[PDB]
């Protein structure tokens, strides 16, 4: 053969390289037909409102409203404090804060020690 | 297929394949041709990150 | 840039076809079916579509190209895509 | 040949 | 200050006694006239403050804020009269009354010579604001937004009240001038640490500090357009102004008490700028961007340098104008498509060209493009922070990068691309909306010619 | 719903030929190697059972992915081309003409008379085509995104307005 | 077509040319070559260098200060 | 295998409708109808003089255009800028500070009148 | 050049160090060593406003060239003898630097030689 | 105008690299049926192009002639001196 | 660099406009004679870019290479800039060879 | 005083005049691209005199015309550095953009917003001149960022195209 292509999360498997495209069962055919039927029903519903001469405004889209609701208002009703959520919350909320506090405190203590012994030159630092 | 119930607040929102919009068919007649989206069809949770102005997951030659 | 007429599209479509060795120029017609009248197969039709794409400088999608079984359907497709009404 | 160009209202 | 306060008070009888159809005309005309009068407060002195009476005074910190408030009132009136066209005469007059009450309270808040009077006037602003949000907001979420805003503010403010009366009992005065001239160093003890926290936390939650900010998205999103305008433009600035006033009694305790707040704001500006990159609600994205600029103001006030205070003053003014402009621009699209979802109405530049130009100007000002006063404030704060510690340049540079990214992302998604096919109700921009954007943007750019008018009393 | 085996073989033929053309560039070299490629496709043209034909297709697709041109030639106005979707900023929808000020329209009386004629056409034909869609769509809804022609004299193909009145490819 | 049809498009043939374009292209290519030739004639030093590169190995130890190994 | 009869019929019907729509996009000779406008005396002299557009008239039209452009875009701005610099900007110290001219041996100074001494004799390297 | 190969893939102690040379006294094996002469005075270089790196031992030719360039304007073609005089002086200076490098190398090799012979007997 | 296309009867692969390709293919049994589609690319004013060095040397002969005239003229000017 | 780079981009734009917004060099070819002035301009611009003596690029780029060869420099940077100096001639060759030399590869409607 | 300062400034000011005129009446007509190209050519011709004065005697100067603000001990003013780099780069850039505008009058002839395209070109030119002549870091930053935003607006010139905006 030839050197294999390895899919990744950011460079995925192309359809023509996917083994499932070559072993197709009759139930896979029925699934594809049902998907086409759902898509055609949605398309017909959209095109009926779209081509209506006596419609003015925006064709409200339930999928869009569901998407915007799930991303904003459904999250806390379905959040649970678990080891994963609590570990992640502690790490990402509190971790950077104390990391940056340590960095800045170390830097400023070094600066202040230099200032006390006059080892930091500020010959033309009159604007602060 | 929903996201796993791990306390992250996904609820029953379907977990669709993590495929960018650039991977959609450009020769199809989308209701939204630029976003390559059809009206009423389920929107991926990560739509605003996988738009063609943004992160691309497209298969590569290498 | 010059515009595109229906007659120009038909002329160039027939032109490309008359330079295909598998087609008889004295038997080629705008209504000649590539499979039935001319005896070709769909690989020849694929090549005919690519010849049209190179001739007019644009791409015909495979979902639409596989239905252009006749020169007249080809000129109709190009006219629809290029917004020529004549 | 001149065609009608569709543009939004520029009046306002 | 009575030549400013009394005309504003006279807006109420005039509003209630005018014809049903002269309401907006009368209120707009005479609020613009009051804003003209407020400009004379910008004649300030190099050393002293403008000490009119025993109860009101003005300096270079509060004069630009007063001008901003008096200017915001008429723009509010132009923004409101569209969505309140179907309302009753009495209810329109009540909405105008709420706006006038808010302006009057803000005017007296920024000039109060005494700390407790400032406290009462700054607390009084809650009532008309809460009324506006909960009565004239559009969604069922306005009620929870009102509760969040009210109780966050009050949980901040009550310990401040206790601290203020304790300070008056121990020092003898809450007068700003006396407080400055009789300043005592603050020792290092738990008593003084908690006095510092009480004096600071109300202004912290008002700005808001990252971590104490969850009321702001709710309140600025659920509020009607004028409410969002004031909440973003003048009400956030109450925390910064009060913090600048009260930090004169907190030294040298501020040297180390500010570390948690400096860390919180320096990282939370990054956090909230990143949140803007993923916000699916346009008004929510605009609300979330206020948190980052206010975090910069927090850092500037907490490091206590002349350059930091100058930058914080300029940044407060510029953010007020820009955030109100952005809210108005989002509201114009909301009034057409009746939704705040950002990817609902795309490719708007080929339908509303001059509105797209207004959007580009607003995005550019939110970008802090030089020489805008947004950039002046941000750059002054960045330089002061760099002096405070060089490592601050990493975080602030990251923040300005992310700010550019989300500002231009909002511009691109709303204005550019292909228009939405099924949205056939994008009517041409009214003269009123274009005038609203122009009156937002023109004074912002004119300030670049005289930047010292917004650089505060440390200029 | 799905692509047949013949369709997939044809798509691969076209794609492989185009990438061969991108590699060869010169027309004589492309002609030579294109006839060689067509010979490759003609070798198994009549294969008895589809299992090994599909295996041949799988091997051909793996080979194509290995040997594809990293940047094939793309027609400029086709997706991924340098002129792709360059003209969307000029494609104003036709409903914007209603919001024109009456003084803008008066400059185009004949055009807006023709537009009123088209609008009257659309308004009149709409009900009898929703009807035809109902009378033609089987219970359970449509199964394919196809649409019918008009079947009787005087009627217009259903849902024709936005196809017929779509913006031109070079509008402005 | 429209207005400005000075160069009529051709199908499958070499395009129509004007005298001015050919004459200008010829003149300017000739100008570049003349400039190169003339400058090379007058400024060979800019290509070949002006002064000889010395050879360090040819320098006498007395001209260089290297005494014999017994000093 | 090609279009079905239904697909072919619908396509030809949509084709007829689309071709009628595209023919309808053509403008009429009267179209667009322009509203009345006024002509200024400066351009009123040109519809009576440049109405012929002769080669000697083209030269004078370009001369008028270029002279008006030159004065309004070069002469007036340079007047304002020179006035600004000569009487306001340079009325304050160090506003326009010019790098002093290089001075070489031999040179005569304009202001004082002194002659810069010539360099000492070159050690006379010979090429 | 060959010096790079001689120093890197060889014995670098036989090759000059460009950062540290000269490491031998300039009067070693150089009796009546004559100090280089300056023509242009510091003031002349100052008011000619020569770039500091241009204020080398050939700077008088640079000053002559600058004066003649100013006095030939707009004839940017004239004043070509002066440029050659300056270029030849700079070339002579560069040969001096090459001579110093080669003296360094031939003294380092001889240093190694002398120490090696001394260590040969004991 | 009308843009009358040329007679297709003139396009022949004879004398072009397309004929070389056809000879190569016929030795293998294959045959190129689209050869006459490319024939215009090797005919008429396209049937002769320069090489790379020849392309670089455009105008060299006239530039050299002008250079010779200029050099002789400068020699005469020197003789005038 | 401003002169000949801007001029090279205009030559490219001339080709692109003449070829109906086609920008692939694989579809170019035979434009040496079909576009004589664009050809002369592009050839002169590429010669200036590649440092041809006494053209515009020769009075900066050649001196730059001379200075980098003569300086106390990073050896790897010197080698890389020399190799890139070879590669600029290489890509100028690519542009000329595919756009102008050879046979027409563009659509028949000239 | 010395014509060098007035001419160096006037070269910059003339660039901005077609921007102020971009709302008068010519910006609505088809004469705007030629108009802005003509002012660019005139600005190029004017900028040669400072170049010639520098060529003759090396005339260089810094001009601080307008005081903007003082920050305690830091005075921020509009200061232009008319040195060798400025007075040599300005004519070169003006010549190049003169050629580019004449080219665009043919290449972008069919663009329905060609007037706005030429206006954007002039705006970029103005910002680059600010960048190049700036004698302090704030003014240089103004030029830097104006150049950046002009590049943003001109790269995404065809804003209906996703790749251009990206
Ligand atoms: C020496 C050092 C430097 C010193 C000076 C420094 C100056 C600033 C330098 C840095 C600038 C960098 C950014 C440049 C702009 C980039 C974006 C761009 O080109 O946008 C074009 C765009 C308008 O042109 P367009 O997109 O073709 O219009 C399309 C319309 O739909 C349809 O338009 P139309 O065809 O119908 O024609 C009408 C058009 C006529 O206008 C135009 O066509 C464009 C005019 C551009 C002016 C020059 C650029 C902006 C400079 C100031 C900002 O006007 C409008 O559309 C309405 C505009 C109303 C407000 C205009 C701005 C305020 C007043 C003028 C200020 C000057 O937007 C702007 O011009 C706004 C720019 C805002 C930038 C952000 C703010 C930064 C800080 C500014 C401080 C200024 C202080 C001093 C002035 C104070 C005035 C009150
Ligand atoms: C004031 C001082 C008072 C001292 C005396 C009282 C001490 C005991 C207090 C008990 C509180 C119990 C809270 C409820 C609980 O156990 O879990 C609720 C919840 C869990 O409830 P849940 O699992 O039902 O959450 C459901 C979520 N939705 C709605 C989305 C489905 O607890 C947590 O999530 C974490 C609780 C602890 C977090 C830390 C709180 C304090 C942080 C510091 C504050 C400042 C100091
Ligand atoms: C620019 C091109 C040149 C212009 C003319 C030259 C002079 C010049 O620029 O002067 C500029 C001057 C200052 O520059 P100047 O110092 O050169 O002014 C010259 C005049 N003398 C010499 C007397 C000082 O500034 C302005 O004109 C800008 C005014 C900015 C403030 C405007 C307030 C309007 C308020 C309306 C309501 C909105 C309020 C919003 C909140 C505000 C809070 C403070
Ligand atoms: C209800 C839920 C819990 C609310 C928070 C808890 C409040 C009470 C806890 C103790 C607070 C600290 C305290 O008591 O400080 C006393 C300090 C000194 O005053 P005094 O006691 O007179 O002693 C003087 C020296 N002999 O006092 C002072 O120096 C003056 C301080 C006055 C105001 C104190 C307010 C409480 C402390 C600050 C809380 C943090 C800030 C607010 C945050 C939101 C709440
Ligand atoms: C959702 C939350 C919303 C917000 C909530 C309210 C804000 C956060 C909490 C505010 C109150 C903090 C009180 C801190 C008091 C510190 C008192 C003290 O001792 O300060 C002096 C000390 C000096 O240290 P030293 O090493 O001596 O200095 C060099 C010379 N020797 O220096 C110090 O001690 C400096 C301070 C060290 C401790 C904090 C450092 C910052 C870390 C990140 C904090 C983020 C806030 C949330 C934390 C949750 C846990
Ligand atoms: C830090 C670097 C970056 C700076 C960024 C700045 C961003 C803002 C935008 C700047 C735009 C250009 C501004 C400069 C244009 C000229 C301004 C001017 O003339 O202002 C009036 C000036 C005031 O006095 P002046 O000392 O210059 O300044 C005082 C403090 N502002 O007046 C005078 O001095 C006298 C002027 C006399 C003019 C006579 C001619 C008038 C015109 C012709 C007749 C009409
Ligand atoms: C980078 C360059 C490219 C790099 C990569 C180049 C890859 C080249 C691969 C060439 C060989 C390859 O096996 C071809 C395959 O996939 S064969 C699959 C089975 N093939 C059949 O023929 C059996 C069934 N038969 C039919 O389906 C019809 O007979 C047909 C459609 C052919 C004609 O019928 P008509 O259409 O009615
Ligand atoms: C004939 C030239 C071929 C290419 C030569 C590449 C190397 C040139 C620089 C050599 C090293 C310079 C520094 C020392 O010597």
């Amino acid at each position: 053969s030839f050197p294999k292509y390895k899919p990744s999360r950011l460079a995925t498997l192309p359809a023509t390289l996917d083994p499932a495209e070559y072993d197709i069962s009759p139930e896979t055919r029925k699934a594809q037909a049902e998907r086409l039927a759902i898509r055609s029903r949605l398309k017909r519903e959209y095109l009926l409102q779209y081509n209506d001469p006596n419609r003015l405004g925006v064709i409200e889209d339930p999928a869009l409203i569901r998407w915007t609701y799930a991303r904003s208002a459904n999250i806390y009703p379905n959040f649970r404090p678990t080891p994963k959520t609590s570990l992640l919350g502690a790490l990402f909320g509190i971790g950077p804060l104390f990391f940056w506090y340590y960095v800045f405190k170390t830097d400023r203590d070094k600066k202040e020690k230099l200032i006390q012994e006059g080892k930091l030159d500020q010959t033309f630092n009159i604007s602060y | 297929e929903p996201y796993p119930d791990d306390g992250m607040g996904y609820g029953d929102y379907p977990k669709l394949p993590d495929r960018s919009q650039q991977e959609r068919d450009p020769w199809y007649d989308w209701d939204h041709p630029d976003l390559r989206l059809n009206w009423g069809e389920p929107i991926h949770w990560d739509l605003d990150m996988y738009i063609r102005n943004r992160v691309d997951t497209s298969p590569t030659p290498v | 840039a010059p515009p595109l007429t229906l007659e120009a599209i038909k002329d160039r479509v027939l032109y490309v076809l008359k330079l295909y060795d598998k087609i008889d120029p004295e038997k080629l017609s705008v209504n000649s079916h590539f499979m039935k009248d001319l005896g070709l197969d769909s690989l020849d039709q694929v090549e005919i579509i690519m010849a049209m794409e190179d001739e007019f400088g644009f791409e015909i999608p495979d979902i639409d190209a596989e239905k252009l079984m006749c020169p007249q359907e080809i000129v109709d497709y190009i006219a629809d895509k290029k917004d020529v009404y004549e | 040949k001149r065609l009608f160009i569709i543009k939004p209202s520029g009046f306002y | 200050m009575l030549k400013i306060i009394i005309p504003t008070t006279m807006l109420l009888p005039m509003t209630w006694m005018s014809k049903h159809n002269m309401i907006w005309i009368n209120a707009t005309v005479h609020s613009l006239l009051i804003s003209l009068i407020s400009l004379s407060l910008l004649n300030q002195l190099g050393e002293n403050s403008l000490n009119f009476s025993l109860t009101f005074f003005s300096d270079s910190l509060s004069a630009p804020l007063l001008v901003l408030t008096t200017w915001l009132l008429p723009l509010m009136l132009m923004a409101s009269q569209s969505h309140l066209s179907k309302e009753t005469t009495t209810r329109k007059k009540l909405y105008i009354t709420m706006l006038i009450l808010l302006q009057l309270f803000l005017i007296m808040t920024f000039t109060a010579t005494e700390l407790i009077l400032f406290y009462i006037l700054f607390e009084a602003t809650l009532v008309p604001t809460l009324i506006i949000i909960t009565r004239w907001g559009n969604q069922t979420e306005r009620l929870n937004a009102g509760l969040y805003f009210l109780f966050y503010t009050l949980a901040g403010s009550l310990p401040l009240l206790v601290a203020l009366v304790y300070i008056q009992n121990t020092t003898g005065s809450l007068n700003f001038l006396i407080i400055h001239y009789w300043s005592h160093p603050l020792s290092n003890s738990w008593s003084n640490i908690f006095m510092w926290l009480a004096c600071i936390m109300a202004f912290m939650v008002k700005m808001p500090l990252y971590g104490l900010h969850l009321w702001l998205p709710k309140a600025h999103v659920e509020a009607p357009i004028a409410g969002s305008m004031v909440l973003a433009a003048v009400l956030l600035k109450l925390g910064g102004y009060g913090m600048m006033r009260i930090t004169t009694i907190l030294n040298p305790l501020t040297n180390y008490m500010a570390y948690p707040f400096l860390m919180l704001s320096m990282w939370g500006m990054i956090m909230t700028s990143s949140i803007c990159l993923r916000q699916t609600d346009l008004k929510s994205l605009i609300a979330y961007s206020s948190v980052s600029h206010m975090a910069l103001v927090i850092v500037a006030i907490m490091i206590q340098t002349p350059w930091s205070f100058m930058g914080a003053t300029a940044l407060m003014i510029a953010h007020g104008l820009t955030s109100s402009m952005l809210f108005c621009l989002a509201n114009t699209n909301y009034e057409r498509v009746h939704s705040r979802t950002m990817i609902l109405a795309r490719g708007l530049q080929t339908l509303l060209p001059l509105m797209a130009t207004w959007w580009l100007m607003a995005s550019l000002t939110n970008l802090a493009l030089p020489p805008s006063i947004n950039l002046i404030g941000e750059l002054f704060i960045i330089t002061a922070s760099f002096s405070w510690s060089n490592i601050t340049i990493i975080l602030m540079g990251m923040n300005m990068m992310i700010t550019a990214l989300y500002s231009l992302y909002m511009l691109i998604t709303t204005q550019r691309g292909k228009y939405t096919h099924h949205i056939n109700n994008i009517k041409a921009s009214f003269t009123r909306e274009n005038a609203l954007m122009a009156l937002h943007i023109l004074p912002l750019l004119l300030l670049t010619l005289n930047p010292k008018m917004i650089l505060g009393p440390l200029y | 719903a799905y692509l047949t085996h013949q369709q997939k073989v044809l798509r691969l033929y076209k794609r492989a030929l185009r990438h061969l053309e991108s590699w060869c560039v010169h027309r004589d070299k492309y002609r030579y190697f294109a006839c060689l490629m067509r010979a490759r496709f003609d070798e198994h043209k009549n294969e008895k059972d589809m299992v090994k034909a599909t295996q041949l297709l799988r091997q051909a697709e793996e080979e194509f992915w290995y040997g594809q041109h990293p940047q094939p030639y793309i027609f400029p106005e086709s997706p991924g081309g340098t002129s792709y979707e360059r003209y969307e900023c000029y494609k104003v929808p036709e409903w914007c003409l209603d919001d024109w000020h009456p003084s803008e329209k008066a400059m185009y009386p004949d055009y807006f008379a023709k537009r009123e004629q088209w609008k009257r056409l659309r308004r009149e034909s709409w009900e009898r085509e929703v009807k035809q869609l109902q009378e033609e769509t089987p219970p359970g809804g449509p199964r394919t995104e196809a649409l019918p022609p008009a079947r009787k004299e005087g009627d217009l193909p259903p849902l024709w307005w936005h196809i017929v009145t779509r913006p031109r490819e070079r509008p402005m | 077509a429209g207005g400005g049809v000075h160069i009529e498009p051709r199908y499958r043939q070499f395009p129509q040319l004007t005298r001015s374009q050919l004459i200008q292209a010829e003149f300017f290519s000739a100008t570049m070559w003349f400039w190169i030739l003339w400058r090379f004639w007058h400024d060979s030093d800019a290509v070949l260098g002006h002064f000889p590169y010395p050879d360090p190995s040819q320098w006498t130890d007395e001209e260089l200060g290297i005494l014999p190994d017994d000093e | 295998s090609g279009y079905t009869p239904d697909e072919k019929l619908r396509l030809q019907q949509l084709r007829e409708l689309r071709r009628r729509w595209l023919k309808d996009q053509e403008l009429s000779p009267r179209e667009p109808v322009l509203p009345p406008r006024r002509v200024w005396p400066m351009e009123q002299f040109w519809n009576k003089f440049l109405q012929d557009g002769a080669p000697w008239k083209n030269v004078i039209y370009k001369t008028y255009r270029h002279s008006i452009f030159a004065v309004t875009h070069v002469l007036i701005p340079v007047w304002i800028i020179h006035y600004y610099l000569k009487y306001h900007v340079t009325a304050k110290p160090y506003t326009v500070v010019e790098r002093k001219p290089r001075i070489f041996p031999g040179d005569t100074i304009l202001e004082t009148g002194e002659v810069i001494p010539l360099m000492k004799e070159f050690p006379d390297q010979h090429h | 050049g060959a010096h790079l190969a001689r120093r890197y893939l060889g014995d670098a102690s036989k090759e000059p160090d460009p950062l540290r040379m000269p490491t031998f006294p300039p009067d070693y094996g150089f009796p009546e060593r004559k100090e280089r002469e300056m023509v242009a005075t510091q003031q002349e270089m100052n008011d000619a406003q020569l770039m500091l790196q241009q204020r080398d031992y050939c700077a008088h030719y640079l000053i002559q060239l600058l004066k003649c360039k100013r006095d030939s304007f707009p004839n940017f073609l004239a004043c070509k003898h002066e440029q050659h005089d300056w270029d030849y002086c700079e070339h002579l200076d560069y040969v001096k630097r090459m001579k110093e490098f080669e003296r360094e190398r031939r003294l380092l090799q001889r240093k190694k030689r002398r120490e090696q012979r001394e260590a040969e007997m004991a | 105008s009308k843009m009358e296309l040329p007679d297709y009867k003139q396009w022949k692969i004879e004398g072009t690299p397309l004929e070389t390709v056809q000879e190569k293919l016929a030795a293998r049994g294959l045959r190129d049926p689209w050869g006459r589609n490319e024939a215009w690319r090797y005919s008429g004013g396209f049937a002769n192009n320069v090489s790379f060095v020849g392309a670089l040397l455009k105008g060299f002969k006239w530039g050299f002639a002008a250079f010779v005239v200029a050099v002789g003229a400068e020699y005469y000017l020197e003789s005038q001196n | 660099h401003a002169f000949f780079k801007a001029m090279l981009f205009m030559c490219s734009g001339s080709i692109i406009h003449s070829l109906n917004d086609e920008q692939d060099i694989r579809k170019m070819g035979g434009l040496y004679k079909a576009m004589p002035f664009t050809t002369t301009a592009l050839i002169i611009g590429s010669l200036a870019l590649t440092g041809m003596p006494y053209l515009t690029g020769f009075y900066s780029k050649d001196l730059i290479i001379e200075a980098v060869n003569m300086s106390y420099t990073n050896a790897w940077a010197l080698l890389m800039t020399l190799i890139a100096t070879s590669l600029t001639a290489a890509y100028s060759t690519r542009i000329i060879f595919f756009a102008f030399l050879g046979k027409p590869r563009f659509p028949p409607l000239v | 005083m010395n014509p060098f300062a007035s001419l160096t400034l006037t070269t910059l000011i003339i660039l901005t005049i077609p921007i102020m005129m971009s709302n008068s009446n010519i910006y609505k007509t088809n004469l705007y691209p030629n108009y802005v190209k003509t002012t660019v050519s005139y600005a190029f011709t004017l900028s040669l005199v400072p170049l010639l004065m520098f060529m003759h005697t090396g005339q260089e100067m810094i001009i601080s015309n307008w005081h903007w603000m003082t920050l305690q001990t830091v005075e921020l003013s509009l200061s232009f550095k008319m040195d060798y780099f400025s007075v040599m780069f300005i004519p070169v850039a003006l010549f190049v953009t003169w050629s580019i505008m004449e080219f665009s009058m043919w290449y972008m002839h069919s663009d329905p917003f060609i007037n706005r395209f030429f206006k954007y070109l002039v705006l970029f030119l103005i910002t680059m001149m600010i960048l190049v002549t700036a004698n302090n870091l704030f003014q240089l930053f103004i030029g830097w960022e104006g150049v950046g935003i002009m590049s943003f607006l001109l790269i995404g010139w065809w804003h209906g195209r996703t790749d251009a905006n990206t």
